[PDB]
């Protein structure tokens, strides 16, 4: 089973800043990765599929990159509505696994 | 559009068979992958299993394979969850998931979800 | 993308080729064929929808996935074919007639090829044999494969692969067995040297009681790939159908041009007709009576000749080539 080490666990930032969250896999998973945005009291919504591609409806300001084992998401021009929990999810091995969660909060 | 709604008992005794229900509205049951996802509070998401509609093929997590069985009901637009001999570690928030793509690990759709607490 | 048992590899033998052809369909009326191969066309290593690259099955012990472009793809039956479309397992090509079809990857000097027997003939539309479609003629309903790639002619069934064992996974040294995995990948072993034993170890580990290397079987637990229900592989212990992709290039009804023959010169005589005929290609002539007995006949005529047909009072109807059927009626002009 391919295990996950979510990066970073926590990060406080204000409105308009840029935060980078990394996604490191123990095995080469090519570029099949999907990221989620968890809103409290609600189901998480997909933001990035295929580790570089945008879901329709998702903001362009959200841009993810990476291949192989190292992956990044860049959150440029941070707002109030997207303080949430970040979760990158691979879809190669059965079953799929998750991270430990990255918390971002208003400074 | 596809809408999902979870409907299960919120408080079950340990060492008991857990049965949870997700109904599907707006689309047929036989042409999409149907998925259960758990989410323990203070932890993260974890895979449970999946079923295909018109085939009944099931793939489950190896750790929980011995205690998870998935059946579907085409007449009620229904697919169900059975979890035998629950423990205190099985207390989790439960999601049922569906996707616009016929089969994908990523799920476009998602029910609001139901909370299940295992305690004495 | 799995690899299959191709009956004709590059030199002479039945061998393993990862663009192995299972079947070829030639139901089109324009001569085009569609080809099933074991490789994925139009997708990267991750499977991204990108037209200019494809992927195939690697020839090494780690059994990973590599990439290649279509500039080194050759399709041939007797000469090189013309490529028109591709999705995944599927092809479509326009080819000259031949007794077999050949697919190849010309990856530098490594020209791995696969050839499967299939009788491809030059078929035609209508009642006139033709090689290339003329500019002028009748427009007739025909049936060809659609060049649009997003169509759906049907469905095929895929399942999870079974255990694909290796000898590079097992190591023999001084009369005992060893298991060496690639780093970072769990390998499920199976061996039998007395009691029946299982287990899953991701690291090099001694196994006891074994003297021969032909008694232990090791394979990586691979769930990433999806494989077609092919007769060349060992399937998994549960044979449940788990999913299905479309069969592209649906055979769509379209209008096609067909040539028109030369109009015959018709001469008259008593209770009979004589048609002077001219066709450089074989064409059909069908005559039938208009009474109790039809007396229907049909012939394929090459070159020029003259055919005599008796016509009664009830009459006769003759069809020459692709034209409108013409009904003729005799008289009582006895000499
Ligand atoms: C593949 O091998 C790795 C290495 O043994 C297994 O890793 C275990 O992962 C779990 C969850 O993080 C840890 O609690 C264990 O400590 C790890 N191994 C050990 C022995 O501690 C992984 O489970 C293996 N996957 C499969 C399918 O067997
Ligand atoms: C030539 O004559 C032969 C018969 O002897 C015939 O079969 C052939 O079609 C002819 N070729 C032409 C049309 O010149
Ligand atoms: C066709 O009919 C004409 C006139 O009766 C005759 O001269 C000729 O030999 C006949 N030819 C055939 C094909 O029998």
């Amino acid at each position: 089973d391919i295990q996950m080490t979510q990066s970073p666990s926590s990060l406080s930032a204000s409105v308009g800043d840029t935060v980078t969250i990394t996604c490191r896999a123990t095995q080469s998973i090519s570029s099949l990765l999907a990221w989620y945005q968890y809103k409290p009291g609600k189901a998480p919504k997909l933001l990035i599929y295929q580790a570089s591609s945008l879901h329709i409806g998702v903001p362009s300001r959200f841009s993810g990159s990476g291949s192989g084992t190292d992956f990044t998401l860049t959150i440029s021009s941070l707002q109030s509505e997207d303080f949430a929990t970040y979760y990158c999810q691979q879809h190669d091995s059965r079953p799929w696994t998750f991270g430990q969660g990255t918390k971002v909060d208003i400074k | 559009q596809v809408q999902l709604q979870e409907s299960g008992p919120g408080l079950v005794k340990p060492s008991e068979t857990l049965s949870l229900t997700c109904a599907v509205s707006g689309d047929s049951i036989s042409n999409n992958y149907w998925t259960w996802i758990r989410h323990f509070p203070g932890k993260g998401l974890e895979w449970i299993g999946r079923i295909y509609g018109d085939a009944g093929s099931t793939d489950y997590n190896p750790s929980l394979k011995s205690r998870v069985t998935i059946s579907m009901d085409l007449s009620k637009n229904q697919f169900s969850l059975d979890l035998t001999s629950v423990t205190v570690a099985d207390t989790a928030l439960y999601y049922c998931a569906s996707r616009t793509t016929v089969a994908d690990n990523w799920f476009d759709v998602w029910g609001p979800g139901v909370l299940v607490t295992v305690s004495s | 993308p799995y690899l299959g048992f191709c009956p004709y590899c590059r030199h002479s033998a039945p061998c393993f080729s990862p663009i192995k052809i299972e079947n070829v369909w030639d139901e089109s009326d324009d001569g085009s064929i569609r080809i099933q191969v074991s490789a994925q066309f139009g997708y990267n290593q991750a499977g991204t929808a990108d037209v200019t690259k494809f992927r195939y099955m690697s020839f090494d012990h780690d059994h990973d996935i590599k990439e290649d472009s279509m500039d080194k793809i050759a399709i041939s039956t007797s000469g090189p074919c013309r490529r028109l479309g591709h999705k995944g397992y599927f092809l479509l090509a326009q080819c000259p007639p031949g007794d077999s079809v050949t697919v190849s990857i010309t990856s530098g000097a490594s020209e791995n090829s696969c050839t499967v027997e299939k009788k491809i003939r030059r078929k035609f539309v209508g009642r006139e044999e033709y090689l290339f479609p003329p500019v002028h003629g009748k427009l007739v309903k025909c049936h060809v494969y659609d060049h649009l790639k997003e169509t759906s002619a049907g469905y095929i069934t895929m399942h999870r692969p079974g255990p694909h064992a290796y000898k590079s996974y097992l190591e023999e040294a001084s009369g005992e067995v060893y298991i060496k995995p690639p780093s970072g990948k769990n390998v499920t072993y199976e061996c039998k040297c007395g009691d029946y034993s299982t287990g899953i170890v991701s690291t090099r580990t001694k196994m006891n009681g074994c003297t021969k290397a032909k008694q232990c079987i090791a394979y990586k637990s691979d769930q990433t790939k999806w494989v077609f229900n092919s007769p060349d592989l060992i399937r998994h212990t549960d044979h449940s159908v788990q999913g299905k992709l479309h069969i592209p290039f649906r055979l769509t009804p379209t209008v096609c041009p067909v040539p028109l023959a030369h109009t015959p010169t018709v001469t008259k005589w008593f209770k009979g007709i004589t048609l002077h005929l001219t066709a450089t290609r074989p064409t059909l002539l069908t005559t039938r009576k208009l009474g109790l007995r039809a007396d229907a006949t049909a012939e394929w005529i090459t070159g020029t000749t003259s055919r005599n047909f008796s016509v009664g009072r009830e009459g006769l109807e003759y069809v020459w080539g692709n034209h409108e059927p013409v009904r003729v009626w005799a008289q009582e002009s006895a000499p």
